[PDB]
């Protein structure tokens, strides 16, 4: 509707019988591949990621957001428990972290 | 013959996903009319000449 | 022996004048925005096409509508089938309806 791409701003401007808009925008750049799942099964559990995407770089499994690359370590906070691991087409088996354990292990 | 575009074809696959690392700001330009001219026609005169 | 309406039409100075872009041109265009969608979502739109599976594109099409994604990977089966029962009602009533 306004410019293509992500609509961040518009400015107007006078023109002779007419207006001139101007719009500003964000357009995604630099692409990278990576190897994604839907879920992850933990102890019988299938973790969803709360908002991001699950991938992996080879070796290890994190979690992003969709728009822009920033690999977090997929712990709790960040992923919600559904259901087991007998539904879900598509899932890995990867360790979920719990920041509770170093708190309890004290 | 016209050309409609460069052709290209998605690598599609079950477990790969492509992520952007880096971003651009476009600012574009888009010019609508708004308003024209108000012509007013003395219809006596141009057609009788007074 | 008959005479058309179309040379009675172009007997007498007026002409339907073809059009630029070709059915085949169309379907093309129809063809490469179905397989940009069907690979990219909505992220063909907004700049270079981004793969994805469609199992995710279409959860993050329940993430949007405002259903948690596990109603999709729970029932992705039945949601398939579901769209490939629409898709063949379409087809016939399509074929019989020429309304
Ligand atoms: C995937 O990313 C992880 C996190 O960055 C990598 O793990 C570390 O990689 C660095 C190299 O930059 C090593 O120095 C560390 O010892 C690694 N740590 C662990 C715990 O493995 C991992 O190597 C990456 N996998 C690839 C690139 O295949
Ligand atoms: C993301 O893209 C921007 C430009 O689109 C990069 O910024 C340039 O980086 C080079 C690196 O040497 C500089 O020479 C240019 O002067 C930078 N341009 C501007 C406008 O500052 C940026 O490095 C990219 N980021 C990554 C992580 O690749
Ligand atoms: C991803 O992989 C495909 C297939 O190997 C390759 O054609 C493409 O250049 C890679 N990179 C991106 C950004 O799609
Ligand atoms: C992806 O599809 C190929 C064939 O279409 C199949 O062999 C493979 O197992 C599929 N991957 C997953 C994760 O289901
Ligand atoms: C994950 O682990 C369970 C039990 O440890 C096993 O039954 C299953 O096959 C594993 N799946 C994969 C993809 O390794």
């Amino acid at each position: 509707f306004c410019g293509k791409g992500y609509h961040l701003m518009s400015f107007p401007q006078s023109a002779p019988h007419g207006v001139v808009f101007l719009h500003v925008t964000y357009v995604p750049a630099q692409e990278k591949n990576f190897t994604t799942a839907p879920a992850i099964c933990h102890d019988g559990k299938a973790h969803f990621p709360r908002e991001g995407v699950f991938v992996s770089n080879g070796t290890h499994w994190f979690v992003t957001q969709r728009n822009f690359y920033e690999p977090q370590i997929i712990t709790t906070d960040n992923t919600f428990v559904s259901g087991n691991c007998d539904v879900v087409i598509g899932i890995v088996n990867n360790t979920v972290y719990d920041p509770l354990q170093p708190e309890l292990d004290s | 013959t016209m050309s409609l575009g460069a052709e290209n074809s998605v690598a599609y696959s079950n477990n790969s996903i492509a992520i952007p690392t880096n971003f651009t700001i476009s600012v574009t330009t888009e010019i609508l009319p708004v308003s024209m001219t108000k012509t007013s026609v003395d219809c006596t005169m141009y057609i009788c000449g007074d | 022996a008959a005479r058309d309406l179309i040379c009675a039409q172009k007997f007498n100075g007026l002409t339907v004048l073809p059009p630029l872009l070709t059915d085949e041109m169309i379907a093309q265009y129809t063809s490469a925005l179905l397989a940009g969608t069907i690979t990219s979502g909505w992220t063909f739109g907004a700049g270079a096409a981004l793969q994805i599976p469609f199992a995710m594109q279409m959860a993050y099409r329940f993430n949007g509508i405002g259903v948690t994604q596990n109603v999709l990977y729970e029932n992705q089966k039945l949601i398939a089938n579901q769209f490939n029962s629409a898709i063949g009602k379409i087809q016939d009533s399509l074929s019989s309806t020429a309304s």
